[PDB]
Formats: structure tokens, C-alpha cells, sequence
């Protein structure tokens, strides 16, 4: 299609330029073309018409250009709200369109945050179903990768975790969550449980317990 | 202002056609639009499926898929719809609505100015299941001081999505939705918590609002003190 690199990488402040390779029928046949920017989970926004026109509300620090058949986004003064999947896309000759396959951009340098951890023992009502959840929360943490194990009074459980990958929140730290799915046999058979989240050489040791 | 919002089931079975509509708010399906459906497979990139262009109604689809599309207008209603027959695995994907605006369409091409919020469908044989809310009973100690965290947990539901709100949207500062885990069983769950004063506990309720569309279900589960 439109040839983008698969991701590229540069730290705050700095400046990155995305490439966006195509054809005579495209990119080199118009001056058509125009950039994307997603964030996970939500729509992809314009930035960038007709090469180098930027619509209202789009910040200066996005510009277009194009030489041949190669088309270029450059960023300018790099923010962590720059981290996003970059695409571009044309018009092509008989009346269709083509996007490229994305770049993901990497903003480093960013600070480090350690992990708040909130635990919660399952309720009354579950417990009831035979079944007990315990809900591991983990928040507010960069760079974007933590470790969790669980404990049952303190020897190692690998049975019944599932653990998401971490996802930036609005303030573009991490967030994920764990959970350990047990009986209610289970849950009641032993003095506590624990969730320990490790970040950057350190441990967060939350217990909860039957009481 | 222009706004296109997208609806349509979020499961389809294999073999079965997929339908999704994009309602458009604050212009004319009517107009020089080229009115667009894009998908994005999971951890893939976005991908054209076709057009149907507002003023005269004529459709170009992506030669890959021009077998299985249809794009049509409904111009009461305001509305332009997508239908993809003999689905299977490969068509499970985000599916965006876009307006593509044009000048001299021979000279720069269009661009897609408007987009829907994306609707993910599902290509499975698996049943629709709503979820079991249980609450999570405040805890102070992982918060600042004076307040608690309370949340509630979504449990074992399927299709996605899930979206949760406290006290029928009347709380908003300090709420957390995480992001769903997908369970070995393929069912999903997911928790919300919110930080409160603890001032509030046993005077002010705390209800988390749980709405899953796909099963048509909603969960007002209130969230107190254990006993
Ligand atoms: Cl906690």
C-alpha cells in the first residue's frame, strides 16, 4: 500500500519525521495527500490536507510535505500526548483509496512513576456463587510495564491470574489490573492473600484476608 | 455542528452479514460527501472498504471485499449504512464512518474530515452474556488521607464493550474505569473505582451505573460497608 516504518522513537522536545512511501497514482498524482493521528481506542483525527494544510484546532507543530512519491509528517517539539499510531492516506487514480500501514511513535524520557495498588477480597454476594475474585488495581506508574505475583499466605500462586497490559490513563501514566479468580473453598482455606506489584526494582506488597 | 454516530450490532455470527449504520447530524446525506466506511482488525491498521457518494448515490467498494459490500442511503433518517455478507474471523474489527471532502477531486484528491466513534464487531459463534456487578466495599488505606476507594466489578460478560458511570453520572471526579481483561473462558470483566471522603461513607450512596448494550442489560449495584 502506502509504505509507513513501523514505529519510530525520539525523546521529549526533540523533533521526528514520518515517512510515507507510495506511487505516481497516488501521493505523486495528487496533492492529496493527508495524515492521520489515533490514540488506542478512540477514532483517528486529521491532521494534515493536501500535504501541508493543517485544519483549525490542529497545533503548528504538525506539518506535511511531500517530495516524489514520499510523503513526510513532522512533529516538532515532542509532548507524551504525541505518543499515538501516525497514518497516512491518498486518493488513488480510479476513484479509490489507500491509507498507510501506521507508525507508532515512542516519546522517551519521560519520568518515572512508581505504582499506587489497591486490593480488593471478593464480596459477600460472590462468595455465595462459590466463586472469589480478588481485584488487583494498579495505577499512575511509567514506564508502561510492571510484574505481579500472587501470593496465598505467602507461597507463590500461578493458577487463576489474568493480567492486562498496561494502558496509558489521561495523564499518560499506566494503568492495569490483575485478578485472581478462586472458590470460595479456596479463599477461606487460607490466613490471606497478597498482590505484589513489581515497577523498576520495586515492590508493592498489598494483603487482603477473610476476616 | 457535524457529527456522525455509528450504531449497529456489535456480534455477528459466521457466515452472517454484518450491518452498521452512521447517522449524521448537523449537515445533508444529501451533499457532496464522499460518505466512507473504514475498519481496523485488531493490531492492524486502518483499511478502506468503500464509499457512497451523497449527491447521486453511486458506491466504489475495495476490490477485496466488493463481493461481500453494500453501501447505501437512507436519506430520511439522515443516514448512510454499511452491509457485509459471509463474514468470518478476518472481518472481527473497529468499523469507522468518515465524511471524505473534496475541492477538484482530479487535483488533490479528499479526506476523511468527520469520523464516527468506531464500533467493534465481534465474528463469533459464541451467545451474548450479560454481566454479574458485585461490589467492592471501601478501603481506605491505598488513598489520601480522608478518603476511600469503592468500586464495583464487572463480571464475565460478552461481547465488549461495558461502560460504567457513578450515581447516574452525577459522579465523575476520582472515577477509574480500567481497561477489561478477556478470561481463559472467553468472557471479559472488568472494575470501576472511584475515590470518595470518607467523610460521605454512610451518609451519601454510591451506585455504579453498568450498561452492556450488547445484552441489553443494566446494573445499578449499590456499593456499601461489608457486614
Ligand atoms: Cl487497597
Amino acid at each position: 500500500a502506502l509504505t509507513q516504518p513501523p514505529s519510530v522513537s525520539k525523546s521529549l522536545g526533540q523533533s521526528v519525521t514520518i515517512s510515507c512511501t507510495g506511487t505516481s497514482s497516488d501521493i505523486g498524482g495528487y496533492n492529496g495527500v493527508s495524515w492521520y493521528q489515533q490514540h488506542s481506542g478512540t477514532a483517528p483525527r486529521l491532521l494534515i490536507y493536501e500535504v501541508s494544510k493543517r485544519p483549525s484546532g490542529v497545533s503548528d507543530r504538525f506539518s506535511g510535505s511531500k517530495s516524489g512519491n514520499t510523503a513526510s509528517l513532522t512533529i516538532s517539539g515532542l509532548q507524551a500526548e504525541d505518543e499515538a499510531d501516525y497514518y497516512c492516506g491518498s486518493y488513488r487514480s480510479g476513484s479509490t483509496w489507500v491509507f498507510g500501514g501506521g507508525t507508532r511513535l515512542t516519546v522517551l524520557g519521560q519520568p518515572k512513576a512508581s505504582p499506587t495498588v489497591t486490593l480488593f477480597p471478593p464480596s459477600s454476594e460472590e462468595l455465595q456463587a462459590n466463586k472469589a475474585t480478588l481485584v488487583c488495581l494498579i495505577s499512575d506508574f511509567y514506564p508502561g510495564v510492571v510484574k505481579v505475583a500472587w501470593k496465598a499466605d505467602g507461597s507463590a500462586v500461578n493458577a487463576g491470574v489474568e493480567t492486562t497490559t498496561p494502558s496509558k490513563q489521561s495523564n499518560n501514566k499506566y494503568a492495569a489490573s490483575s485478578y485472581l479468580s478462586l472458590t470460595s473453598d479456596q479463599w477461606k482455606s487460607h490466613k490471606s492473600y497478597s498482590c505484589q506489584v513489581t515497577h523498576e526494582g520495586s515492590t508493592v506488597e498489598k494483603t487482603v484476608a477473610p476476616a | 455542528q457535524v457529527q456522525l454516530q455509528e450504531s449497529g450490532p456489535g456480534l455477528v455470527k459466521p457466515s452472517e452479514t454484518l450491518s452498521l449504520t452512521c447517522a449524521v447530524s448537523g449537515g445533508s446525506i444529501s451533499d457532496d460527501y464522499y460518505w466512507s466506511w473504514i475498519r481496523q482488525p485488531p493490531g492492524k491498521g486502518l483499511e478502506w472498504i468503500g464509499y457512497i457518494y451523497g449527491s447521486g448515490g453511486g458506491t466504489n467498494y475495495n476490490p477485496s471485499l466488493k463481493n461481500r459490500v453494500t453501501i447505501s442511503i437512507d436519506t430520511s433518517k439522515n443516514q448512510f449504512s454499511l452491509k457485509l455478507s459471509s463474514v468470518t474471523a478476518a472481518d472481527t474489527a473497529v468499523y469507522y464512518c468518515a465524511r471524505g471532502s473534496y475541492n477538484i477531486v482530479v487535483l488533490f484528491g479528499y479526506y476523511f474530515d468527520y469520523w464516527g466513534q468506531g464500533v467493534l464487531v465481534t465474528v463469533s459463534s459464541a451467545s451474548t452474556k450479560g454481566p454479574s456487578v458485585f461490589p467492592l466495599a471501601p478501603s481506605s488505606r491505598s488513598t489520601s488521607e480522608s478518603t476511600a476507594a469503592l468500586g464495583c466489578l464487572v463480571k464475565d460478560y460478552f461481547p465488549e464493550p461495558v461502560t460504567v458511570s457513578w450515581n447516574s453520572g452525577s459522579l465523575t471526579s476520582g472515577v477509574h474505569t480500567f481497561p477489561a481483561v478477556l478470561q481463559s473462558s472467553g468472557l471479559y470483566s472488568l472494575s470501576s473505582v472511584v475515590t470518595v471522603p470518607s467523610s460521605s461513607l454512610g451518609t451519601q450512596t454510591y451506585v455504579c451505573n453498568v450498561n452492556h448494550k450488547p445484552s441489553n442489560t443494566k446494573v445499578d449495584k449499590r456499593v456499601e460497608i461489608k457486614t
